[PDB]
């Protein structure tokens, strides 16, 4: 087999929301330590989202991994069931 | 008004819960079970699928969380797999306390051990002053215990001699 | 830290405690896409 590189790139992504102030670190986990977070957005007209940008302070092992995901918000402004993209990311 | 949620994996047939209670009113003073579903954003609705009245007679109570009142209702209550539901408890009464279970805190009988996971992992306690909106308690859980059923072939009741 | 926005906390992923005060540190890319796309391989 060969490898390959993509030259003329299908789209062009731009940031359109960021932010970038940050003060403390949250457990993904806060409840079960012994002894999962979610973040809202929208915007205002209709548009392509390509890929996220997250910043983590301490991860795991190699085995271990995170599961992320983009859920719908419901009428009364809290997270539904509902799961419109789904993803793992390995610990490297 | 305090709330409990709860789900199975299956379809299951719930005859009976299991409810503990540190304190009671007067004789006269009655509590009202029921169980309502889950809404969509994880929180009870107003739907009620079961409801009962439970008086002070039978509520028992335990200064160490040991007597376990069996609550009844008259039509089962069948529980969908996969679908969230949630115990609720009712009454006027300022006099009424249940045991709950929090992380972190020593256990009753055992205050060497301390609860280090979460009681319940996939259920949350909840608190409200009108039934209709709940405060959530990620950390605590109550200390209940669900009872579930399966018919068999046939039945017999034998009446005392006449 | 981001106004139309609340940060969000689970123990179950079902019932969520928000943070009115706090947001994650995030960012979102959108996409426009391109006429033609291209890819080249090693040489043989």
């Amino acid at each position: 087999h060969i490898w390959g590189r993509l030259i003329s790139a299908p789209f062009t992504e731009e940031r359109t929301i960021y932010q970038g102030q940050a003060s403390e670190t949250l457990n993904v986990n806060p409840y079960n330590i012994p002894n999962p977070l979610a973040q809202s957005f929208q915007y205002d007209e209709n548009r392509t989202i390509s890929s996220l940008g997250l910043y983590f302070a301490s991860k795991g092992d190699k085995q271990s991994n995170v599961v992320i995901q983009i859920r719908g918000m419901g009428d009364q402004g809290y997270p539904n069931k509902t799961i419109y993209a789904e993803t793992v990311m390995n610990a490297d | 008004p305090l709330a409990q949620s709860f789900q199975y994996d299956e379809n299951r047939t719930i005859s009976s819960l299991g409810l503990y209670f540190a304190s009671k009113g007067d004789k006269q003073s009655n509590v009202v079970i029921q169980i309502r579903g889950m809404g969509d954003q994880g929180y009870p609705n107003k739907t009620i699928y079961a409801e009962t009245v439970m008086n002070a007679d039978d509520i028992k109570v335990s200064n160490n969380a040991s007597a376990e009142t069996r609550v009844y209702f008259d039509d089962p209550m069948m529980a969908e797999g996969g679908k969230e539901y949630a115990i609720v408890i009712i009454t006027e009464n300022s006099d009424y306390t249940m045991w709950v279970g929090t992380r972190t805190k020593p256990k009753i009988d055992k205050p060497n051990e301390v609860i280090s996971g979460n009681p319940y992992l996939q259920g949350v306690l909840f608190s409200s002053s009108n039934a209709s909106t709940w405060t959530p308690h990620q950390n605590s859980d109550l200390k209940f215990g669900i009872y579930t059923s399966k018919f068999n072939e046939t039945a017999t009741i034998e009446f005392e001699p006449i």
